[PDB]
RNA sequence: GCGAAGGCCGGGGGCUAGAAGGCGAUCAGACACCACCGUAUUCCCGGCCGUAAACGGUGCCGCCCCGCGGCCGGCGCGCGCGUCCCGCCGGCCGCCCAGGGAAACCGGGAGGCUCCGGGCUCUGGGGGGAGUAUGGCCGCAAGGCUGAAACUUGAAGGCAUU
């Protein structure tokens, strides 16, 4: 019966995308302590602060337990970058695998180059 | 200033528009002017001219607003002017919902 | 069936210009269409027109230069006093300076300007601008 | 305002169609306009079907299916919710919902 | 010569002269927002490199709504030698 | 305060890279800054009049709200006209919205000679026509001796165009003002898109004169 | 000037294949129909279109002005690689309407050219182009709508192999015109970088 | 159907006038 | 000349429904809706009658006009080869870019139109009065067809928005 407001959700999400390392996954109190630092963020009231902290401990569990959408974390961004940059070591893609459509051979003949002397079938 | 400006019979919209400017320049993010009565007519109406965003409810409203009520007198009858000025930067603290997150 | 042939062809020429097609095929051909096309070619609103002669009525293939705004037929082919040809131009054609009303005269099919030049009245075949 | 291109009916290249009767209202409707739903539902309920199959003393018995084409008039069908009023844009949309 | 309205003197008095596009030839309007000018470079001799001698083909928004530009571009390319007629 | 360009065209205009307003109309570019119109027209802006405000109402549970729509014609006296309309609860703000919108939609007008050419285009170059809603107005080229012959609203925008003589004929709900002025606006934007024989010379291919090409 | 290596790669890439539905505008490009119904493209015509697109793409003084838009998940890697290997400004995923027309929009680019993976999928950008005089180049299939597209490339655009190789092939030619590739030697960048796993 | 019922009512008045004329004749 | 239904004149028939009528109920009153019963009618033949929201509410003969499919009736192009493909189609249709419109919407037109003219025939001119009055014609009738005026009056109406 407790649904958070946009302000609570928005503040908490900046807290996680920035100070993810300071936050801990299951404990609200450690996350509340990070909120209490004040240098990281200004939180007016005790209840407002607890709500931002409470969402942030759920967010912390969720970001460790799989990716969470809309969470801009630099360390996770590097992890995809090595995965995206790496291509097969031998660059095995087409690998001269040939294989044509029966109509394609006639189209290749239409150009007149006739790749592989019509041995493409 | 408005009530006495209204007496010289200046345009009622112009009066509010000039007062609205001097509050925003002085810093108020929220400025609200409502003049209500038999203005240029034999019938009642209320004319709200407002520049900016003003909180209207709650504990911040009590300390962050400047509602002032005055009753102009006119041959037609009383055309009371109400001006409410909201300052988030009240220096007494912060807005309860204003999360700086800097 | 087709009572006016020029109008049906000219409408096709305008319709092709709307969809930006240079070449049009006109299914019915006539000497009046022939002459109307020749006058437009002279004023350069249309390009070369080639008639594929057939053992029947004939078809014309016309290359368009994309420079005709509108063509038309006047039905019936009214009688115009040579003096009042200006009134026909003032209303049908835009601007006294630009646009051609195409007439027919005993001397021959002629331009409104040429008709004024010798002051001979006639019957209006149609109009092109 | 022409509400529908169909004009409520699927008569095309026609002038007259067979009359049918709303199955509840018993009213005469043009065949094209009528709802014309079809049901192949079996005779006995799914629960009774297990009890009856165990009871049956003939091997290879299967519950008989019952086939009927329910035709209802517009007023009859919309009231019993066979079809529903649709949004201006959703009226154009067809297909079984 | 000098596209525009030459006065009785012959001075052009047609302020900005609108652009007739390279296929349809209709004048680009003052507010014809969908007019598009696309330029194709010329490979300079041998080298597969530019020469800064790109030729520019304009395309009015009427033939673009039709979608006629891709075909018209191709034909005009061979007309200006940016492709072979094939 | 002063103007800071938010649009690439505005930055070129601020620099002075674009010499004339017509240069942006050659490339038919959108004007998204009224400030750009001031750059080409800085003394007293353009002649703009507010031609009748009609009160407009939306029924609501409490009652009919009232919003004002104003029609403003901005124009000079030579081949430049703009028409726009603006909606605001305050009549004054709506008049401002219309005048700004009119500045955002300035359009060039052709102008030409009825039959005799001297030194000045005195009339519309063609029988320009346009239609907004039911209304349709045709602007017919008129002799230099004749005056501009149109009803007071259409005459007003024809003066801002600077068409010294016209023989306009209007058909439709001309009584509806917004629609009438809009037809006389679409007729003038048609002037610079009607192909005529004098414009049959073939060329273009400017490349470096392109407005997109220019850089700050 | 077709090259044998890319064509053999295209044969594995299936760029020579298109949807059974077919359009008259792309009829010239298509060669035939498989008896399965699938439509088979002319590879040389694709290459001629690819080289033509390169000449158009380079003219823009800043290669940052060409904008690559893809909402197809498969094409995302291709257009981001192309934007990184070349200099295009990427507008991936949801295009966000008014990106090209709203000045107060978080991103308000004024591109001199546009690049589209799918005419139907990336439709918002092609309409946005019309409002602000921007020509467009698209990766069309055998059935596509060429509305508002200045030049179109015949390709699968639904095959990840085909999408990636086409973007790689396009990238090779655009920087070849700028002298940053080899010409007669293989580009060091490989086509498998453009393709997602 | 008011128009259908209105036509029926004119018919009755038309008969009454047509018959009344015969009695007068 | 033909023309749904209802009707009509006169036979044949007569199951079913069922204008009339009668009866339950229902209501304040229903003599209405809902039961139940039931005459004319419904069916056939020989005549009438001549109307329908007889509607695509869109006359007919043309000419051109863009895509995307479906269906039906022929005919070809091929192809391993299948009621497959591809055309030509004659119609029946859906969707639609331009284009058109007051818009809804049409787009196989309601497009090619103030940039207004292929040809032909019909019809309308604010609303009532009035499809009445009167004369004619037609019908056995019911009626149909043609068709006013005095007088009265500021809206009636279309399509859309909240």
């Amino acid at each position: 019966g407790k649904v958070r407001t946009k302000t609570i959700k928005r503040a908490a999400r900046k807290i996680v995308e920035n100070n993810y390392e300071s936050l801990k996954p299951k404990d609200f109190q450690n996350n509340k302590a990070i909120c209490s630092k004040r240098n990281v963020a200004i939180i007016p009231s005790k209840r407002l602060r607890n709500k931002v902290a409470g969402y942030v401990t759920t967010l912390m569990n969720r970001v460790v337990k799989g990716p969470v959408h809309g969470i801009s974390l630099r360390l996770q961004e590097e992890e995809r970058e090595r995965r995206d940059n790496y291509a097969p070591k031998k660059s095995e893609f087409d690998v001269e695998n040939i294989t044509v459509s029966g109509t394609t051979q006639q189209m290749i003949d239409s150009i007149g180059f006739k790749c592989m002397s019509t041995s493409l079938k | 200033n408005l009530r006495a400006k209204l007496e010289e019979a200046m345009p009622i919209r112009r009066a509010a528009y000039s007062i609205i400017r001097t509050a925003m320049r002085a810093g108020a993010a929220g400025c609200e002017v409502i003049v209500a009565g038999k203005l240029r007519a034999q019938r009642a109406r209320a004319n709200k001219f407002k520049e900016g965003c003003l909180i209207s409810t709650g504990h911040p409203k009590r300390i962050f607003l400047a509602e002032a009520t005055r009753h102009i007198k006119m041959r037609q009858g009383v055309i009371g002017v109400k001006v409410r000025i909201y300052n988030p930067n009240i220096r007494g603290a912060v807005m309860p919902d204003k999360i700086e997150i800097g | 069936v087709r009572i006016n042939v020029l109008r049906d062809a000219l409408k096709s020429i305008c319709n092709a210009q709307r969809i930006g097609k240079k070449q049009v095929i006109v299914r019915p051909s006539s000497k009046v269409i022939i002459e109307f096309l020749q006058l437009m070619q002279k004023n350069g609103y249309i390009s070369d027109f080639a008639v594929v002669d057939n053992h029947r009525s004939n078809r014309i293939v016309v290359n368009l230069i994309g420079r005709l705004n509108k063509a038309g037929v006047i039905s019936p082919r009214f009688d115009i006093p040579a003096n009042d040809i200006e009134k026909w131009v003032v209303n049908l054609l835009p601007s006294r300076l630009f646009g051609h009303i195409i007439l027919t005269t005993s001397q021959g099919i002629m331009d409104h300007i040429e008709a004024q030049h010798r002051q001979i009245g006639g019957k209006v075949i149609g109009y092109f601008y | 305002p022409v509400k529908r291109r169909n004009n409520g009916r699927s008569k095309y290249n026609c002038g007259h169609t067979n009359i049918v009767r709303c199955q509840n209202c018993h009213r005469c409707v043009p065949k094209d306009k009528v709802i014309k739903r079809f049901t192949i539902r079996n005779i006995v309920d799914n629960t009774i079907a297990d009890d009856v199959l165990n009871a049956c003393v003939i091997q290879g018995f299967a519950i008989p299916k019952l086939y009927n084409k329910v035709q209802y008039c517009v007023s009859c069908s919309i009231h019993n919710h066979i079809v529903r009023v649709r949004s201006r844009e959703d009226r154009k949309i067809r297909t079984p919902p | 010569d000098d596209i525009g309205m030459k006065n009785s003197s012959g001075v052009v008095v047609d302020a900005y002269i609108p652009r007739k596009c390279s296929a349809t030839n209709r004048l680009i309007g003052p507010k014809d927002h969908a007019a598009v000018q696309l330029s194709v470079a010329r490979v300079n001799d041998k080298g597969k490199m530019i020469e800064n001698n790109y030729v520019t083909f304009a395309f009015c928004g009427a033939i673009r709504s039709r979608g006629g530009v891709d075909s018209a571009f191709m034909l005009l390319a061979q007309e200006h030698g940016l492709m072979e007629r094939l | 305060e002063e103007w800071h360009p938010s649009t690439k065209l505005g930055r070129l205009v601020k620099a002075g890279k674009i010499e004339s307003l017509y240069d942006i109309f050659k490339y038919s570019l959108p004007i998204k800054e009224t400030e750009i119109i001031d750059y080409f027209f800085p003394k007293s802006e353009l002649a703009e009049e507010v031609c009748n405000i009609m009160s407009v109402q939306k029924q609501t549970t409490a009652g009919q709200r009232t919003r004002f729509r104003a029609h403003v014609i901005v124009g000079n006296r030579d081949g430049f006209i703009g028409y726009g309309a603006g909606v605001s609860k305050e009549v004054a703000n709506a008049i401002k919205k219309a005048a700004k919108n009119a500045r955002l939609n300035i359009v060039p007008v052709r102008r030409g000679f009825w039959g005799g050419k001297l030194g000045d285009p005195h009339t519309v170059s063609s029988k320009l026509s346009g239609k907004c809603g039911s209304v349709r107005v045709r602007l017919i080229p008129a002799p230099r001796g004749a005056g501009i012959v149109a009803s007071p609203t259409v005459a007003k925008v024809l003066e801002f165009a600077g068409v010294s003589d016209v023989f306009t004929r209007q058909s439709g709900h001309s009584r509806t003002l917004m629609n009438s002025v809009g037809a006389v606006y679409n007729a003038l934007k048609s002037s610079y898109s009607i192909l005529t024989p004098d414009l049959w010379k073939k060329e273009q291919l400017d490349h470096v004169q392109d407005i997109r090409t220019m850089s700050l | 000037q077709l090259k044998e290596a890319d064509v053999k790669k295209m044969l594995v890439a299936t760029t020579h294949l298109g949807v059974r539905n077919i359009d008259r505008r792309m009829q010239f490009y298509i060669f035939d129909r498989q008896k399965d119904g699938t439509f088979v493209f002319n590879l040389q015509k694709v290459w001629a279109k690819i080289v033509f697109a390169a000449r158009i793409l380079v003219t823009i003084d800043d290669p940052a002005e060409i904008a690559v838009v893809a909402n197809r998940p498969d094409a995302q890697r291709a257009i981001l690689k192309f934007c990184k290997y070349t200099h295009a400004t990427a507008f991936p995923g949801r295009f966000i309407p008014g990106n090209f027309t709203n000045r107060m929009n978080p991103n308000y680019c004024e591109p001199r050219l546009l690049l589209v993976n799918d005419p139907v999928v990336d439709r918002q950008a092609i309409l946005e182009a019309s409002y602000v005089n921007i020509p467009t180049i698209s990766l069309c299939n055998s059935d596509a709508n060429l509305k508002f597209i200045d030049v179109a490339i015949p390709c699968n655009n639904k095959t990840p192999m085909s999408i990636g190789l086409i973007y790689w092939l396009l990238a090779r030619e655009v920087l070849r015109l700028k002298g940053s590739i080899s010409r007669t030697e293989e580009w060091d960048v490989k086509p498998d970088l453009f393709v997602a796993l | 159907m008011r128009a259908k019922w209105a036509k029926k009512r004119m018919r009755k008045l038309k008969r009454k006038r047509r018959h009344m004329k015969a009695r007068s004749k």
